[PDB]
């Protein structure tokens, strides 16, 4: 049971160096926060008329 | 330059700090714009920096 839960931990480390798309939850809230700002400033070149 | 100003630049009228540039505009190109279509690079009419 030790060595089950050990083996595991050292999963949790070889998948998060390994793969990109993993914490996509954390980092699409970090997109959402910035694309808004960016379009918020974007927004400043627009003549309305 | 390095102490804010009210500028003006060929009727380009504003508030902000001057400080000398490393954009390298070419000859065509009096002023450089931000994401928000404000000014926020120009070339002095008088030394060409
Ligand atoms: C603004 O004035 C300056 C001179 O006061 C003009 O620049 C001169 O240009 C000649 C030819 O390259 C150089 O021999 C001089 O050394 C430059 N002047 C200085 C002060 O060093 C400039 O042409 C004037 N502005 C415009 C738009 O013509």
């Amino acid at each position: 049971i030790a060595n089950q839960f050990n083996s595991a931990i050292g999963k949790i480390q070889d998948s998060l160096s390994s793969t990109a798309s993993a914490l996509g939850k954390l980092q699409d809230v970090v997109n959402q926060n910035a694309q808004a700002l960016n379009t918020l400033v974007k927004q400043l070149s627009s003549n309305f008329g | 330059k390095n102490k804010c100003v009210n500028f003006n630049f060929n009727g380009l009228t504003g508030t902000g700090v001057l400080t000398e540039s490393n954009k390298k505009f070419l000859p065509f190109q009096q002023f450089g714009r931000d994401i928000a279509d404000t000014t926020d690079a120009v070339r002095d009419p008088q030394t060409l920096e």
